[PDB]
């Protein structure tokens, strides 16, 4: 598949990502929610 | 801290299967040639029995 292996791998790169900015984003609307709110 | 070692983990362990079976194909190459090289000897020696 050669390539398109290597973008499914950059598909996978994005699964890092998500897997990283969610974190951040759980405290991310922790963040928005209590400060919007208040 | 999991995800890094995770990460760490897979960069030992794991395999590129592109690269690796691309050098199973560049073995292979000549491996599957001497295949039917080594026919091909046999069949030269049976030649010369007329």
């Amino acid at each position: 598949s050669g390539v398109l292996t290597q973008d499914t791998i950059d598909k996978l790169k994005e699964a890092e990502q998500k897997a990283r900015i969610d974190p951040y984003t759980k405290k991310i609307e922790e963040n928005t929610t209590k400060q919007k709110d208040l | 801290l999991s995800v890094n070692v995770q990460s760490i983990k897979s960069n030992v362990i794991d395999v590129d299967y592109g690269e690796a079976m691309m050098n199973l194909m560049q073995v292979q190459l000549a491996y599957q040639a001497s295949l039917k090289a080594s026919t091909t000897i046999s069949q030269l020696s049976l030649l010369n029995y007329m």
